[PDB]
């Protein structure tokens, strides 16, 4: 039954005494459930150590894991260009799946297309659904680019890639001197991040291989940034504000914040902004070429160095006080401008955030998971707010990537107590936050569960979540915020005593049993 | 309106496409007639589509694991190949569930065998045989294994019917292999015809010899509901206060045990005819259970559902349900005389799979809003038949429609609200046009029965009449 | 006791079984307490229509007032010159007050002086405290202008500032030539708007009141902006950027951003940045003078039309859309600019934003209180975005403010169930969320214990506080952000939908009981 | 050390006050003689601020309803006169308690009078029955009423004293009128003795022909202490397990019946001496009730305090006393053991009002601390008497400092660590030094006894040793 004047969606409308009853009578005469009790010896058990060990002990199957396959980073790369098309050579449903997601992260359209193999292909190859599906983008949608990558199909199949795109240019599906880079992208390879850098790598070799005759280092004055997999526009913001105060030319490659922060006015526009064509076939004459994330550039690098004979700084992600400062004198020293006042202004805004906020910071314990330079990032700052990372997750990463880590930690007395998973999921972070809990946890939309999970062991045992990372899908805009430079470092600062500060809140609001320490001054 | 004005929009669409795309989306859009009954001879379905042409299909996985086999609770179910696949479908679908999650209910959960390179090379059934030994070792409350298949394992040589027999053997449990990969077909239609068959085949049987279940004249079995944001609920109720007894319902919040006790009632209640038909006459045929299919959408198709639902029972059962409309009759009136002012004369566009854009059509009515335009992603021409005598004259049809279709249709017809996926929310509010995503009903809910209608008429009231579609235009300009 | 390793601050260590049986045995033995079920009777009694009826009955009694008094916003409007020092000719408690105040919210250094006058100064007043003040003031912390404003000990006694300071300066304890504006500032007429008013009102009267012969309006080419009492460090930094996007000279009357926002970098700034002399001298040179915060900016705009021949534009505060897009117009017809594509753009994300969130927002209930101008525009804002507003609160509030806002109210099929309450203080607002009951208020820190009563009726009678407005001191660095223009109302929108989002997470995390709407899409 | 240093340094810091300024400021600063116990001959204070010099200095209204009548729970206090006062002394001092906060307490709330221009033209005794009859309307379980004056009620020659005896006849209610207004006295200490005045003359004898209490030999009363972040609690608790009973504690979490019933004990024991010494000499002369001082910061004073107050009893309560520090003797030898290497070395200076800057010396030393630089806001001089015998020789003393010289003072010393107010706290934090907030304990505690020396010096070593204090200069400056 509902109210005219008050009506109630799913919560709480199955809440109802009505649909209680209904409920319980469906589990009692039809469900088969298990008894109460049982299920509370099963989470019991679940909760303790010795589900830990048997947790750690998985080679086989991976519950919740924390992260994608490559086509999704090649399909975000190739989003950065100008009035570039995403073209997947596979299976449709891939493509689907791809749109969905970046749709619920960005809640901005998300444009892809696919040559829609099919059982035949898995015989015959997809040389026609690839000059089909080319001639019909082109005409269709009018790209000035098309970016092809592969799904899992096409990898496994064996589809040849550059001989599909040349023997569609001679037919003549797509005109010759039309650019059309081409990736493969495995998606039992690596993640998302391995994508990204694939697409990115086969661009620039197919604008930059061939015409290397009369590039000279250093001749435009300017400075290549590659971002690398980034799913915040307030970072693209703070990095091209940030060279724009130092007055140095940059090149900024693969930037996607204008065709993902499309303003609503009447009109429906499926490119905005991007790289052009002549900034990456003018690429090679830049100064120097700087990673932002160097952890998942591997082949970036390798193809930057060994062709462009570019210098790659061995520069961290620009996360936090520390990396900032040294991200901020490389580009002086590269670019010879000085750093101006505003930026040093700015640092020392944020150091004075630090210390009026290291009193509710230090000692806090933080379990987190993401990426490989965000979750390095992320630590280093927390070491340096005098916070205590515990468990250190991350899916994706390797053991190099671990060793430098643990060196991160070991430089600082607040690493002692933390400890670094690689190819671990989320099941085994709920066994760790269980056994040995933290006081947060910093990550994407899929740590709520977890943090369910605990509240379901007890108020006592609850441990919140924090939401940076991608994918955030249960909050609003998020995706505008910054992480990288002073301002991302103040805007993390902000978030992290915030939820230190409403967490104390609620557990002191109790009148007469904790309110004594419902503090108004905090 | 004017049907030579859209034949000539229609064309002006085509124009832009190559001969041999234009020629084959020139059978998927049509105007529609009532008085035609055959829909053969005016739209073609269920073909394959164009490549590079931005369709919103799905694949057989999705289909199978994400639509039919995922809203099982509890049973596990393995997505058998690379990591991709089973981290975008999960939990995007809203099928609610009572349950206690990683405990006895894994709906919420990814279970995936996580394929690499040595992997895709030398095969991964004994990872498999491994994998179903660490969901034993750790997951001791579920109640059965699912193997849903991905491009991957039919591309190489995995025989994984074999793997699922010798460990449902060893450890006398119910493992289902699912050949659902996404090559197959061209749409989410092959997976859902590859999970009915796959529920024939593994689970619907395991209790034809027993007889320890006690029956009764008002069995009745839901099929084809996947309790979208609690929708199937929502039926449910009525059906129980009419003074019929539920024993199952597919597949929303559903059990095993529930699929394995639907043989033994006496009537089968199908919502979504195009998911679960194979379904449902397998058990008309080797059971002679009969079915019909029942709509919930809105107070009349409610009413006249139960009415005919009631019409296959006793005159008691018919006495409960007239109970039931006199009790629910001032309610429903109340929302329609408070929401019908503030949206009648409003014109709709719609663009859902198989089933929602012809179901939705009487709600609208009752509300006094007129839907102009339908389509389907991948509905075949028996539901085509069905909407066409459902929809309104010289309207518009659409079968798997492209991106620029969509919008050059909605840019010429210019409807007051559009109802589509996620895909086009944004695309069309950037266009100044209200949005309501009708397959998840934009995270609210539910939308079936009395209970439903209410929330319905209030999301479209707060959409279609939202001060936000008046402020696109700065003005400066 | 406390263990080494793990050691507990106030809570939770007090709710150890010895400190509980200790409390107990006290409360038992010594303070007479009423019985417990005595008390929860009187609460439930406090929380009904009844004591709504009493308490909206009361003539003389103010319970938690929601304003201050004048010389704090004189010494906040003092704090925006450039080198300028606050001086209260009055009692020292008053500025130590004003100090402790400033320095909770802004955590930040606030420098304001006083002549310390004591009992003799009651009876033969406070000449020679004003002249060993300024004297003492101008030798010590040598400031360029000393802005002089009075507590309720000088306004009571009667003490007369410019005969004080004219003999100050004949004397010779100040050098003549030297800027001593002066204002009065009574502490029980008006609040601490009233105090900003007439601060500025007295400083622009002392630097062109003698001075306007050879003024001529439009000379220099420039649009006088007074902010008025401010407390956003992003609304100035938000006026300033928007108008040098669109390319219109300006001059910012009192900006105190500089001077709250110094960097922590091993020195202490005493001043920084500013209003200059200059800037205030050549003002009757502008084109106009746009006041932000029209509402307690009375004499103010007085003073300006009077005698500064200004024809000041009728612009509300530029909160929301509506507003923002009428102000931007009003500056591009006085200025001759037109309004470039950048605004623009950041008006079309705000609207993109808007429809994003426009599901959540819709239907939701605020109570608010605060300041007129803010109370006005978060009201207008909030009917833009399709919220319903119920209970409108403003202490400092007159009949012609709560005229204007019920006009707007009117204008929306939103406020139809909407109250505009002025002269009421928090304790009516308690009675009026009790009795009907809002989903959220929106105010300053002193809701938080209004949030905590009601979690004392029940889980479902809890009504959360979102925090906007000023003071905010249970919370961290929220005085940075940006309230005013479409920067303003995007961080807005981002915080009600995202706190709506929280507690729609909070009420349906109970595991086999409400987690069936846990969605992790939103 | 380096005493002719310190005399260089104050003379260097005095050559930029004018005249009459720098002789005043002169006399108020001084280097430590331990030696030297007349400290009247050293340095001068309880004298009137200079005009413009920006002094710490609160007013008699802060020191009466912020400091003594503030922290009683089960009273109302109104303070009469504008809105201003009553608001920026609303729960910013962090005296605990434990109560229903608008039913039976009322500690963190606001009541005021609101005077408007009419109540200064025309007076306000009609409006202060109209509220106090307000007050008993809307507040039953309130137990008492406090009116504390402020500027404008001295300056306008109201009678308060007669509305509340009028009242109090009527309602037969305890109604105080303090005459607290700030422009008397120089600081909060002539506020701290009217509110001492104020107890003596109408609440502390309404128990005197009462006899129905049963005593005890072993009943104490704590005096001067209001539980700033539950000190008091820490404290009460030691004293409970000495076999003591405490039966009042003035003032943190303190009731009307606790102050009614103190002149009842055997002994009081005042932590304060600055704030409650008239009420102790008042209660020795018309009671006999003997007082003493104690110290309760750090495990040394804790000790001998303990054992000092023992030493006035039985042997009974010796034995539980040498019970109670054997066993609290292993957790602060831990906290010692932990927290002493991080802390050896380190410089520290001091300013808070009145009794802290010489009772937190102990606990300092205790982690191996020393403090070079002390002072006093508003103390006399019997407590630097008190204090040159605590601090170190050739060190520094300032009473009244002014913000320069603070600044000055600190910028030659250069300590490692500062405790003082929040008006200084983030001048010192932007000159890269470490600072703790010596009043709220910066929103943390308690400090007093075995349990608060743990957060003491946790708190000490987490500001002093934070990595943010080598984050200042920027690597490219
Ligand atoms: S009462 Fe005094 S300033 Fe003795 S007014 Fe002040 S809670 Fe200080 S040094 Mo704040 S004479 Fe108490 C004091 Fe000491 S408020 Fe507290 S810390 S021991
Ligand atoms: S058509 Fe369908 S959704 Fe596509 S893969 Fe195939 S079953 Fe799956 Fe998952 S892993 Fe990634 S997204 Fe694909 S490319 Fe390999
Ligand atoms: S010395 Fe003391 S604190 Fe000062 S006023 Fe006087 S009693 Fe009070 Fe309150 S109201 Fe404002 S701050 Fe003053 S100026 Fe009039
Ligand atoms: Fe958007
Ligand atoms: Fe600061």
């Amino acid at each position: 039954s509902q109210q005219v004047d008050k009506i109630k969606a799913s919560y709480p409308l199955f809440l109802d005494q009505d649909y209680k009853d209904m409920l319980a009578k469906k589990r009692d005469g039809f469900e088969e459930k298990y008894p109460q009790d049982k299920i509370d010896e099963v989470f019991q058990w679940t909760t303790t150590k010795e589900y830990q060990e048997l947790n750690f002990q998985r080679e086989a199957l991976t519950v919740n894991p924390a992260k994608a396959c490559q086509p999704l980073g090649a399909v975000l790369c190739a989003l950065g260009f100008e009035k570039t098309m995403p073209y997947v050579h596979g299976s449709q449903g891939c493509v689907a799946y791809f749109r969905s997601y970046f749709n619920r992260h960005f809640r901005e359209p998300v444009s892809c297309v696919s040559d829609s193999m099919t059982e035949d292909a898995a015989v015959f190859g997809g040389q026609q659904n690839m000059k089909d599906g080319l001639q019909n983008c082109k005409a269709t949608y009018k790209p000035d680019m098309i970016a092809v990558s592969t799904t899992c199909m096409a990898e496994v199949i064996g589809d040849d890639l550059n001989a599909f795109i040349n023997n569609s240019k001679k037919e003549g599906f797509i005109p010759d001197e039309f650019p059309v880079p081409f990736a493969h992208t495995p998606s039992f390879v690596g993640s998302h991040v391995t994508g990204w850098d694939n697409m990115f790598e086969g661009i620039a070799r197919y604008f930059t291989l061939k015409s290397m005759d009369d590039k000279v280092v250093g001749s435009n004055k300017k400075i290549n940034i590659v971002p690398g997999f980034e799913t915040y526009l307030g970072n693209f913001r703070v990095i091209k504000r940030m060279l724009s105060e130092m007055g140095v030319g940059y090149s900024l490659l693969s930037d996607p914040e204008e065709v993902l922060d499309t303003p609503a006015d009447g009109q429906f526009r499926m490119y905005a902004g991007g790289t052009t064509q002549e900034e990456m076939k003018d690429a090679p004459n830049a100064l120097n070429t700087v990673l932002l994330q160097p952890w998942h550039l591997e082949k970036t690098k390798k193809f930057v160095e060994g062709t462009w004979k570019h210098e790659v700084p061995k520069l961290n992600i620009p996360m936090g006080l520390d990396w900032t400062d040294e991200f901020l004198m490389k580009v002086s020293e590269i670019s010879g401008q000085p750093i101006p006042a505003s930026l040093t202004k700015e640092r020392g805004r944020l150091v004075d955030m630090m210390t009026d906020s290291h009193t509710w910071l230090h000692g806090k314990r933080f379990a987190l998971w993401g990426d490989p330079d965000f979750v390095m990032g992320l630590v280093k700052f927390l070491l340096e707010l005098g916070c205590e990372p515990v468990h250190i997750l991350c899916h994706n990463g390797n053991k190099r990537w671990k060793k430098a880590v643990d060196a991160i930690l070991a430089a600082s007395p607040y690493g002692k107590n933390a400890t670094v998973y690689i190819g671990k999921d989320l099941w085994h972070l709920r066994s760790l936050v269980f056994t040995d809990k933290p006081d947060f946890m910093i990550g994407n939309s899929y740590g709520k569960f977890i943090q369910r999970d605990t509240l379901h062991k007890g108020k006592e045992f609850e441990v919140p979540l924090i939401r940076i990372g991608f994918p955030i899908f249960d909050r609003h805009h998020l995706h505008r915020s910054t992480t990288l430079g002073y301002e991302g470092a103040m805007q993390i600062l902000t978030t992290l005593v915030n939820s230190i500060l409403e967490r104390l809140d609620e557990e002191t609001r109790g009148m007469q049993a904790t309110d004594y320490n419902h503090d108004l001054v905090r | 309106m004017s049907r030579e004005e859209v034949e000539s929009l229609i064309q002006e669409v085509l124009e832009v496409y190559p001969e041999k795309a234009r020629k084959d989306r020139n059978k998927h859009l049509a105007v529609n007639d009532p008085a035609v009954t055959q829909s053969k001879k005016c739209i073609i379905s269920n073909k394959k589509s164009q490549p590079g042409l931005m369709t919103i299909r799905g694949c057989a996985y999705a289909g199978s694991k994400g639509v039919v086999w995922g809203p099982i609770k509890d049973m596990i179910h393995i997505s058998h190949g690379p990591v991709g696949c089973g981290q975008y479908s999960r939990a995007g679908r809203r099928n609610y569930y009572i349950g206690t999650t990683g405990v006895n209910a894994f709906v919420t959960m990814n279970f995936t065998s996580d394929f690499q390179e040595k992997d895709i090379v030398f095969g991964g059934d004994k990872k498999l045989a491994k994998l179903i030994d660490e969901v034993e070792t750790l997951f001791p409350l579920n109640k059965g294994i699912s193997v849903q298949s991905e491009c991957p394992i039919g591309l190489i040589g995995d025989d994984i019917e074999s793997v699922s027999k010798v460990k449902g053997a060893e450890l006398s449990k119910t493992i289902v292999p699912v050949r659902c990969e996404g090559f197959r077909g061209v749409s989410q239609s092959l997976g859902h015809h590859i999970a009915n068959d796959a529920v024939r085949d593994w689970v619907l049987g395991k209790r034809d010899e027993d007889t320890t279940f006690a029956s009764t004249p008002y069995d009745v079995a839901i099929i084809g509901d996947y309790n979208i944001g609690g929708d199937a609920w929502s039926s449910r109720i009525l059906l129980e206060e009419m003074g019929l007894r539920c024993v199952a319902q597919w597949s929303g919040d559903g059990s095993i045990s529930e699929i394995e006790l639907t043989p033994k009632v006496k009537l089968n209640l199908v919502h979504c005819y195009r998911s679960m038909n194979y379904i449902s006459r397998h058990m008309e045929e080797k059971y002679g259970i009969p079915w019909m299919e029942y709509n919930f959408f809105g107070p009349t198709k409610t009413i006249e559902s139960l009415r005919a639902i009631a019409a296959k029972f006793d005159e008691s059962i018919q006495k409960k349900c007239e109970e039931v409309i006199a009790k629910y009759k001032p309610e429903w009136e109340a929302v329609v005389a408070k929401y019908r002012p503030r949206l009648e004369g409003k014109r709709v566009m719609l663009y859902i799979g198989g089933l929602r854009p012809r179901h939705v059509i009487g709600a609208y009515e009752d509300l006094g809003m007129e839907v102009v335009g339908t389509g389907y992603e991948f509905a075949h021409n028996d539901d085509y038949d069905r909407t066409m005598k459902e929809m309104g004259d010289s309207t518009l049809l659409y079968d798997d429609v492209t991106g620029y279709e969509f919008e050059e249709f909605v840019k010429r017809i210019k409807p007051d609200l559009i109802g589509s996926g996620i895909k086009e929310k944004f695309i069309f509010q950037k266009m100044g046009i209200p949005f309501r995503e009708m397959h998840s009903w934009d995270y609210s809910g539910p939308y079936h029965g009395f209970d439903g209608f209410a929330i319905f008429a209030r999301d479209m009231d707060m959409t279609l009449n939202n001060p936000c579609w008046k402020k696109l235009q700065a003005p400066w300009e």
